[PDB]
């Protein structure tokens, strides 16, 4: 049991939650924000 | 201006292979 | 030497011009990239 207690999740899953959350929104600003800059040339 | 010019767009060129 | 100033005024523009647009840009991804932090 202890053996079972080692794994790796040590917060609250609210916590879990929080930080998907977070890091999605990241993963999406930073897609859009590189797709802004695929389609915009400042050259013509 | 020229090298300028193509410089930004090779690496606008980087940027979709990225993507 | 008036043509010849007006030219290089000119290509001085346009330069001036794609230089604030990729300078803006630049200023963009740097106030994106701190606002992730």
């Amino acid at each position: 049991k202890l053996i079972s207690t080692m794994p790796g999740i040590h917060l609250s899953p609210e916590q879990q939650q929080q930080q998907l959350q977070s890091l999605r929104e990241q993963v999406r600003t930073k897609n859009e924000l590189l797709q802004k800059y695929k389609s915009l040339c400042m050259f013509e | 201006l020229e090298r300028v010019i193509e410089m930004i767009q090779n690496c606008l060129a980087s940027l979709p292979d990225d993507l | 030497n008036h043509e010849a100033a007006t030219c290089l005024e000119d290509v001085v523009y346009r330069g001036d011009m794609l230089l604030e647009k990729i300078q803006s840009a630049l200023a963009d991804i740097a106030q994106s990239q701190l606002k992730t932090r």
